[PDB]
Parts: structure tokens; C-alpha cells; sequence
């Protein structure tokens, strides 16, 4: 009972928000998150308003 | 089912929130002990449950201990025992030096993959970063549990303003704003939800 | 054209002058990077990010 | 075949060559074929150096008494100073011919007079000057005007060309006006030689007024003297000052 | 002798200006300030009256 | 990602929203003294020579 | 102990709001007599010698 009614009307809802708010925190961790001492953040701004 | 539809929750509290959450985390000032120890309790478990987390991934990576490789005979994989060679490699490097950052050279890479080849390794610059992501995570997490550990008892240190003093103790203040915006959000939520949103669900 | 030519030449001097001052703060301000430019810039930013 | 490198090699090259004839590559050979021809054929009538030998003769040897005029220097000058700073100060440093005078006092043919050509706003009664413009005057055989931004030289002895020349001066200092508004600092710059003119850069300025009459826009009376203010403030200026003598001397503003 | 003025030691000279200076003031920092400020049962009040 | 930056090719102040601007100004100003100072030579020599 | 201070737990525990203070006006006199003493050995003293 409770899972068919989960996959019927809430499992295709909260996968989809996980994956796109997955897509949408690692898009944003490679624009922003520094490499160690060699990071340039000279496009910082840049990337940000890209994003 | 209609009753849910037809309530709608005040989107004006993302505002609202907004404030509040900041007071909550603005309180950066610890100013006894009791407080402390909070602080230092709630770094501990929320380091905890991340470092359970890494240990966990860690375990499965690198594979059994000998103990089990003999007693109940957990032979290791060929991943496994290289992935345990990788991370002898990092961990004897943050052995000897437990303040290095977790971004390395990418000729330190080139580096690490030469030696475990040498030793009859082989390792590629994934491998070794996805080793290097969950090992150095694990070292920094049971760092901070260590300095737990030394804050429990750290207050001469700054009344002395002792030069040779490593043992900085401010991560604890973080965790402690945390819970406290935490609990500062819950609360303000609740009562949203018990005099405006609660009713309205009752007319509804 | 009497006033040119006792004006011109000192401002000339003082615009050889207004170069080298240009350089001075030129240099500390950016010692690596020589006349960089905001559209320059934006490619090197956009082609940092797709990347 | 299965799990074999070289047959995923091969694959690959397959899936490429489709994604090579991709619609996006067919459209953008037909655009580009199009494109080749347009903006194009220009090409083969620039490879002449004729026009640059020209411009090497006005540079080097001009082989008439024009060449390399020290005016003609100067007016560059001016040029870049006012490239290098928009604002005052640094076009302040070089000397310069300002001319101001009351609105509708004939200043304009006075520079035109100076500049001996139908170069400047000419008309009966009306606000003549309304974007300062400065014309550099040099001798030289060729009564000819240029300006800074374009490449028609408009000959000084025509009067289509002076029209062309004043009509589009009249239409560069409307477009340095923003819309409502009347009066604008942003100088033009014309370059501008013939016979029996003298060493001089001379700059038009709007013209000053007592008190605006009622079809003016109000702007420009604080507007207008602003604008005079930059130019005449010049410490390495000379100020020219031309006032209607027509006129009840109380009436005019220029000489405050 | 001027020229000789120039000489004077930089900290003469400091010394001088800030030993004035306090000269200037100090009755000011205590009774205007410090007095109503230190009685405060709120250091936030105390901080209060001297800014 | 590529459409977006492309909107950012079009703008100007889309580049220069952050006022951190002293590069492109200073590359443009340097450029520009030294036209300055290039023909206030000739012009001073020409003063030595022609008159 | 300047911790104490930090701690800020209650009028009992060190409040030491008046040692900051102190030392604010420290820096404000030094400061002040530093720059005076700047312009008069650079820009007065000069100045003095011309007049």
C-alpha cells in the first residue's frame, strides 16, 4: 500500500529534485571551489553570473 | 488529499527566515563554559556522523584487515589492495605532516602514481583523487575530533597568549551557531505553522 | 601660437612625465598582467567555464 | 568484435562522420557560402596601395608647401589629449582658441570668416551653437575640411559640400544632446585648411543666454554656461569673447 | 636655520603633536566619556556613550 | 551555458556590473598617453626646427 | 586576561571594554601625531623655507 502509492504520486517527484539540485550544486562546486594555491579567481564573478 | 491543495504555506517566511537565521548564527561569542561545551558537542557529533560516513566508504574501498584476511578469510580484491597501497601512500604523507591542505600538485599525483607503480602498484590520477577525497576527509574530520578532544581542556592557552600555542579552538563556535539556528528556525517555523498556517488548514 | 610655444613644451615634458606616472601605478597595479581588457576578459571567463 | 578496442575506434569514427554531416554543418556551408560573397569582394580592390601612397605623400613629403605643417601636428595633439581624458582637467593642460560669445550674436560667422568657409551653423535669429565644435585651421592650397570620424573631405569652395558639412555638423551636435534636451559638452572636431588661414584651433561654444526665452528648453541655461566653464577655464587658453554690439549693452551675459 | 628645521628628528616632532594632543582631550575622554560609560550595568551602553 | 555567455558577450555592463573596472580603463589609458606623448614629440621638434 | 574580555559572560567575569577604549585613543593620538608631523616635514616646512 504505502509504496505503490509512494511510486505512483511521490518517488518520480523527489528523484527528479535530487537530481536536479545535485546537477545544480556540483555545476556550481566546479565554477567556485579552489584547487589548492593555484586557483584563479580572477572569472569568479564571471562564473557566478554564468551560473 | 484536498485539504493539502487548497492550503498554501506564506512565502514571505524565506524573508523573514533570512533575518532570523542570521541572528542565531551572529552570536559568535562563547562566554563560559557551559556554552563550551554545547559548542563542542554539537561540532562532535555533526564531525561524527560525516566521519562514520567516510570510515564507512573508506572500509569498503580499501578492504578487510588482515585479522579478517586470516580468521574469516576476507581476501581483498586486486582494487582493494590497491587502493590500500594509495592510501598508505597519502596517509604516511599526512602522518608526517597532519596540516597539509587537501589540494595537492597534480606532479604529486604524477608522484604518487610513480611510487605505487615502483612498488608494483597500479594507479591512475582517479584513483588517487578519489582515495586522496575520502582519506584527507577522514584525516580532517578525526583531526577536528582530536582537537575536540584538546578543547575540552583548552583555556590557559589564551589567557597566557602563549606564542608557541597551535591549538586554536574556533570551529567550535561554528557548530555551536548552527545548533542555534537550527533550534531558531524550527521555532520560528513552529509558530508560523501553530497561529497562522495551522488555522487556516482548519478552514480548509 | 607664442602661447603654444611656451605652453606646449612644458606640458610636453610634464606629458612624458604623465606616461612614466602612468607606468608607476600601471605596474604596482597589475606587474604580471600588462593592459588587460573587460572583453578579453569575458572570453577568457567563457571559455574557462564551458570548460 | 565485442569489448575490442579498435571496433569501438572504428564506431566512433562512424558516429563522427554522421555528427559531421549534421544539419547544423549542412546550414552553416549553405550560410557560409553566402557569407564569402557577402561583405565581400572588397577585398580585391583594397590590395591597391595608391590610396596609401596618398596617405604616406600627406604624411612624409607632400611636395607642396602644406606638408608637415606643425598646426596640423598640433591639432593630433589636441585630439589625443581629448581621447585620453572625457573629462576637463587633462584637456586643460594644452593650449587652445575658445570662443564664446551671446546667443545669436553672429559668432559663427565670425569663425566662419576666421575659417573663410560656410563651415559652420548658419541661421536668422535662432540658437546657432548648441554642441561646442572645434576646428583646427592650417594653411594650404586645398581649402578642404575633414572630420576626425569619417573619411569625406568636403570641398570649401562648393556650396554642396559646405551644406553637407554644415548640415552634418548641425546633425553630430544634436546627436551629442540627449533626447528632451538641447545643449551637450562633446566637442567636434574638423580639421580644416586653405589659403590665408592662420595657426589656430578655435572652439565654438554654445551660446550664452541672459535668461531662456520660452521655446528653449530651461536645461540649457545651466547647461550652457557649464559647458563654457570647461573649455574657457583653460589656463593655457586664449578666450575669445564675441558680444552683439547691436544691442543694449545691458542686456548681454557673455562678459560676466 | 629653516633648512635646520628640517632636520628635526620625525619622532621630535611626533612627540610633540601627540603629547599635545592628549593634552587636548584626556579631561574630555574620562569625564565625558569614560565617567557615564563605565557605570553601565551593559557594556553595549558603555560602547554606546563612547562612540 | 554557451547561449548565456554569448548574452554576456553582448553586454558591456553586464561585464562591468562589479565596479573592479581599473583594468580596461588603465589599458585604454596608457595606450592613449603614449599617442599623446608620441606626437607632442613632433610637435616640439617641429617647434625647434620650423617655428 | 584579554579573553576574559572576549568571554563578555557578566559584569563579575572581566569586563575590560575600558582597556579597548584606551587603546582606541591610543592609536587616535599616535596616528594624528604621525600624519601632522608627515605634512610638516614634506609640505610645510618647504613651504616655510619658500615663504
Amino acid at each position: 500500500i504505502k509504496l505503490k502509492q509512494w511510486t505512483d504520486k511521490q518517488l518520480p517527484n523527489k528523484a527528479v529534485e535530487v537530481a536536479w539540485e545535485t546537477l545544480q550544486e556540483e555545476f556550481s562546486r566546479f565554477m567556485t571551489e579552489p584547487k589548492g594555491k593555484e586557483h584563479d579567481d580572477i572569472f569568479d564573478k564571471l562564473k557566478e553570473a554564468v551560473k | 488529499e484536498e485539504s493539502i491543495k487548497r492550503h498554501k504555506w506564506n512565502d514571505f517566511a524565506e524573508d523573514s527566515l533570512r533575518v532570523i537565521q542570521h541572528n542565531a548564527l551572529e552570536d559568535r561569542s562563547i562566554s563560559d563554559k557551559q556554552q563550551w561545551d554545547a559548542a563542542i558537542y554539537f561540532m562532535e557529533e555533526a564531525l561524527q556522523a560525516r566521519l562514520k560516513d567516510t570510515e564507512n566508504a573508506i572500509e569498503n574501498m580499501v578492504g578487510p584487515d588482515w585479522k579478517k584476511r586470516w580468521l574469516y578469510w576476507k581476501n581483498r580484491t586486486q582494487e582493494q589492495c590497491v587502493h590500500n597501497e594509495t592510501k598508505n601512500e597519502l596517509e604516511k604523507m599526512l602522518k608526517c605532516n597532519e596540516e597539509h591542505p587537501a589540494y595537492l600538485a597534480s606532479d604529486e599525483i604524477t608522484t604518487v602514481r610513480k611510487n605505487l607503480e615502483s612498488r608494483g602498484v597500479e594507479v591512475d590520477p582517479s584513483l588517487i583523487k578519489d582515495t586522496w577525497h575520502q582519506v584527507y576527509r577522514r584525516h580532517f574530520l578525526k583531526t577536528a575530533l582530536n582537537h575536540c578532544n584538546l578543547c575540552r581542556r583548552g583555556f590557559y592557552y589564551y589567557q597566557r597568549h602563549f606564542v608557541d600555542s597551535e591549538l586554536e579552538c574556533n570551529d567550535v563556535v561554528l557548530f555551536w551557531r548552527i545548533q542555534r539556528m537550527l533550534a531558531i528556525t524550527a521555532n520560528t517555523l513552529r509558530q508560523q505553522l501553530t497561529n497562522t498556517e495551522v488555522r487556516r488548514l482548519e478552514k480548509n | 601660437w607664442k602661447m603654444v610655444r611656451e605652453s606646449v613644451e612644458q606640458q610636453a615634458d610634464s606629458f612624458k612625465a604623465t606616461r612614466f606616472n602612468l607606468e608607476t601605478e600601471w605596474k604596482n597595479n597589475y606587474p604580471r598582467l600588462r593592459e588587460l581588457d573587460r572583453n578579453e576578459l569575458f572570453e577568457k571567463a567563457k571559455n574557462e567555464i564551458l570548460d | 568484435a565485442t569489448d575490442r578496442g579498435s571496433e569501438s575506434d572504428k564506431h566512433f569514427r562512424k558516429v563522427s562522420d554522421k555528427e559531421k554531416i549534421d544539419q547544423l554543418q549542412e546550414e552553416l556551408l549553405h550560410t557560409q557560402l553566402k557569407y564569402q560573397r557577402i561583405l565581400e569582394r572588397l577585398e580585391k580592390e583594397n590590395k591597391e596601395l595608391r590610396k596609401l601612397v596618398l596617405q604616406k605623400d600627406d604624411k612624409g613629403i607632400h611636395h607642396r608647401k602644406l606638408k608637415k605643417s606643425l598646426i596640423d601636428m598640433y591639432s593630433e595633439v589636441l585630439d589625443v589629449l581629448s581621447d585620453y581624458d572625457a573629462s576637463y582637467n587633462t584637456q586643460d593642460h594644452l593650449p587652445r582658441v575658445v570662443v564664446v560669445g551671446d546667443q545669436s550674436a553672429g559668432k559663427t560667422s565670425v569663425l566662419e570668416m576666421i575659417a573663410q568657409a560656410r563651415i559652420f551653423p548658419r541661421g536668422s535669429g535662432e540658437m546657432m551653437t548648441r554642441s561646442p565644435v572645434k576646428v583646427t585651421l592650417s594653411e594650404g592650397p586645398h581649402h578642404v575640411a575633414l572630420f576626425k570620424d569619417s573619411s569625406r573631405e568636403f570641398d570649401l569652395t562648393k556650396e554642396e559640400d559646405l551644406a553637407a558639412l554644415r548640415h552634418e555638423i548641425e546633425l553630430r551636435m544634436r546627436k551629442n544632446v540627449k533626447e528632451g534636451c538641447t545643449v551637450s559638452p562633446e566637442t567636434i572636431s574638423l580639421n580644416v585648411k586653405g589659403p590665408g588661414l592662420q595657426r589656430m584651433v578655435l572652439v565654438d561654444l554654445p551660446g550664452v543666454i541672459n535668461t531662456v526665452t520660452s521655446g528653449m528648453a530651461p536645461d540649457t541655461k545651466e547647461t550652457i554656461f557649464s559647458i563654457s566653464k570647461a573649455y574657457m577655464q583653460n589656463p593655457n587658453a586664449i578666450i575669445l569673447c564675441i558680444q552683439d554690439g547691436s544691442v543694449d549693452a545691458e542686456r548681454s551675459i557673455v562678459t560676466d | 636655520e629653516v633648512i635646520s628645521l628640517s632636520q628635526v628628528t620625525p619622532k621630535h616632532w611626533e612627540e610633540i603633536l601627540q603629547q599635545s594632543l592628549w593634552e587636548r582631550v584626556s579631561t574630555h575622554v574620562i569625564e565625558n566619556i569614560y565617567l557615564p560609560a563605565a557605570q553601565t550595568m551593559n557594556s553595549g551602553t558603555f560602547n554606546t556613550t563612547v562612540d | 551555458v554557451k547561449e548565456v555567455l554569448e548574452d554576456f558577450a553582448e553586454d558591456g555592463e553586464k561585464k562591468i556590473k562589479l565596479l573592479t573596472g581599473k583594468r580596461v580603463q588603465l589599458a585604454e589609458d596608457l595606450k592613449k598617453v603614449r599617442e599623446i606623448q608620441e606626437k607632442l614629440d613632433a610637435f616640439i621638434e617641429a617647434l625647434h626646427q620650423e617655428k
